Protein backbone atom coordinates (compact mmCIF):
# COMPACT_ATOMS: atom_id res chain seq x y z
CA UNK A 1 0.00 0.00 0.00
CA UNK A 2 2.86 2.03 -0.49
CA UNK A 3 6.52 3.00 -2.02
CA UNK A 4 9.86 4.64 -0.74
CA UNK A 5 10.22 4.68 3.03
CA UNK A 6 11.80 7.22 4.90
CA UNK A 7 12.97 8.93 8.14
CA UNK A 8 11.95 12.32 8.76
CA UNK A 9 14.70 13.59 11.70
CA UNK A 10 14.98 17.47 13.25
CA UNK A 11 17.83 19.31 11.79
CA UNK A 12 21.05 18.65 14.11
CA UNK A 13 21.60 22.29 14.52
CA UNK A 14 18.83 24.11 13.84
CA UNK A 15 15.66 22.97 16.18
CA UNK A 16 15.26 25.56 18.76
CA UNK A 17 13.56 24.43 22.43
CA UNK A 18 9.89 25.08 21.98
CA UNK A 19 9.79 23.32 18.48
CA UNK A 20 8.50 20.18 17.61
CA UNK A 21 11.19 17.82 16.76
CA UNK A 22 9.50 14.31 16.33
CA UNK A 23 11.55 11.68 14.04
CA UNK A 24 9.01 10.54 12.17
CA UNK A 25 8.83 7.46 9.73
CA UNK A 26 6.85 7.37 6.47
CA UNK A 27 6.11 5.61 3.38
CA UNK A 28 4.77 7.17 0.29
CA UNK A 29 4.99 7.02 -3.43
CA UNK A 30 7.96 7.92 -5.25
CA UNK A 31 6.27 10.86 -7.07
CA UNK A 32 5.71 12.74 -4.08
CA UNK A 33 7.86 15.98 -4.18
CA UNK A 34 9.42 17.88 -1.50
CA UNK A 35 6.38 20.46 -1.29
CA UNK A 36 4.25 17.65 -0.21
CA UNK A 37 6.62 16.16 2.48
CA UNK A 38 7.26 19.32 3.82
CA UNK A 39 3.54 20.10 4.00
CA UNK A 40 2.98 16.70 6.01
CA UNK A 41 4.92 17.93 8.71
CA UNK A 42 2.98 20.72 9.02
CA UNK A 43 -0.46 18.79 8.76
CA UNK A 44 0.84 16.13 11.34
CA UNK A 45 1.99 18.68 13.65
CA UNK A 46 -0.87 20.51 13.25
CA UNK A 47 -3.29 17.70 14.18
CA UNK A 48 -0.67 17.14 17.37
CA UNK A 49 -1.19 20.50 18.33
CA UNK A 50 -5.13 19.73 18.70
CA UNK A 51 -4.12 17.88 22.15
CA UNK A 52 -1.08 20.11 22.51
CA UNK A 53 -1.21 22.46 25.80
CA UNK A 54 -0.66 25.05 23.35
CA UNK A 55 1.25 27.23 24.68
CA UNK A 56 3.87 27.96 21.46
CA UNK A 57 1.39 26.23 18.60
CA UNK A 58 2.50 27.47 15.62
CA UNK A 59 -0.64 25.80 12.82
CA UNK A 60 -3.63 26.10 12.10
CA UNK A 61 -4.24 23.06 10.17
CA UNK A 62 -6.80 24.53 7.80
CA UNK A 63 -3.36 26.75 6.26
CA UNK A 64 -0.77 24.48 6.62
CA UNK A 65 1.32 24.30 3.74
CA UNK A 66 4.75 23.40 2.04
CA UNK A 67 5.91 26.88 3.02
CA UNK A 68 6.07 26.08 6.90
CA UNK A 69 9.29 23.26 6.27
CA UNK A 70 13.07 23.42 4.88
CA UNK A 71 13.61 19.60 3.83
CA UNK A 72 17.31 19.02 3.79
CA UNK A 73 19.51 15.64 2.77
CA UNK A 74 23.20 14.89 4.14
CA UNK A 75 25.74 14.57 1.27
CA UNK A 76 29.02 12.80 0.96
CA UNK A 77 30.77 15.55 1.55
CA UNK A 78 28.67 16.50 5.19
CA UNK A 79 26.98 18.97 3.98
CA UNK A 80 23.17 19.41 4.43
CA UNK A 81 22.22 20.41 1.06
CA UNK A 82 18.28 21.84 0.68
CA UNK A 83 15.97 20.30 -1.16
CA UNK A 84 13.85 21.89 -3.81
CA UNK A 85 10.69 22.16 -3.10
CA UNK A 86 9.49 20.40 -6.68
CA UNK A 87 11.96 17.58 -6.90
CA UNK A 88 10.63 13.86 -6.47
CA UNK A 89 11.32 11.37 -3.95
CA UNK A 90 11.96 9.93 -6.48
CA UNK A 91 14.88 12.02 -7.91
CA UNK A 92 16.10 12.55 -4.68
CA UNK A 93 16.93 9.10 -3.62
CA UNK A 94 18.15 8.82 -7.29
CA UNK A 95 20.69 11.44 -7.22
CA UNK A 96 20.92 12.16 -3.69
CA UNK A 97 20.33 9.23 -1.60
CA UNK A 98 22.37 6.47 -3.39
CA UNK A 99 21.82 3.81 -0.58
CA UNK A 100 19.54 1.03 -0.59
CA UNK A 101 17.68 1.87 2.80
CA UNK A 102 15.05 4.09 3.69
CA UNK A 103 15.94 7.36 3.03
CA UNK A 104 17.00 10.06 5.46
CA UNK A 105 16.02 13.35 5.35
CA UNK A 106 15.91 16.44 7.48
CA UNK A 107 13.61 19.29 8.08
CA UNK A 108 13.31 22.34 10.33
CA UNK A 109 11.06 24.99 10.43
CA UNK A 110 10.61 28.06 8.29
CA UNK A 111 12.70 30.69 8.44
CA UNK B 1 14.47 -0.15 1.76
CA UNK B 2 11.52 -1.02 4.27
CA UNK B 3 11.79 0.67 7.89
CA UNK B 4 12.40 -2.09 10.60
CA UNK B 5 12.01 -0.66 14.26
CA UNK B 6 8.03 0.73 13.16
CA UNK B 7 4.37 -0.77 14.07
CA UNK B 8 3.54 -1.15 10.87
CA UNK B 9 -0.14 -1.80 12.71
CA UNK B 10 0.36 2.16 13.61
CA UNK B 11 -0.20 3.04 10.05
CA UNK B 12 -2.15 6.00 9.76
CA UNK B 13 -2.93 8.03 6.19
CA UNK B 14 -2.96 11.84 5.40
CA UNK B 15 -4.04 12.37 1.55
CA UNK B 16 -1.58 15.48 1.08
CA UNK B 17 -2.01 17.94 -1.76
CA UNK B 18 -0.11 20.38 -3.20
CA UNK B 19 -1.55 22.07 -6.52
CA UNK B 20 -3.07 19.65 -8.46
CA UNK B 21 -1.24 16.34 -7.36
CA UNK B 22 -2.40 14.47 -4.39
CA UNK B 23 -0.07 11.61 -2.54
CA UNK B 24 -1.18 9.50 0.55
CA UNK B 25 1.55 9.58 3.17
CA UNK B 26 1.49 6.97 5.83
CA UNK B 27 3.24 7.29 8.93
CA UNK B 28 4.44 4.79 11.35
CA UNK B 29 4.94 4.98 15.09
CA UNK B 30 8.40 3.48 16.44
CA UNK B 31 7.99 0.10 17.72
Amino acid sequence: ASEIELVFRPHPTLMEKDDSAQTRYIKTSGNATVDHLSKYLAVRLALEELRSKGESNQMNLDTASEKQYTIYIATASGQFTVLDGSFSLELVSEKYWKVNKPMELYYAPTK
Amino acid sequence: PRLKNVDRSTAQQLAVTVGNVTVIITDFKEK
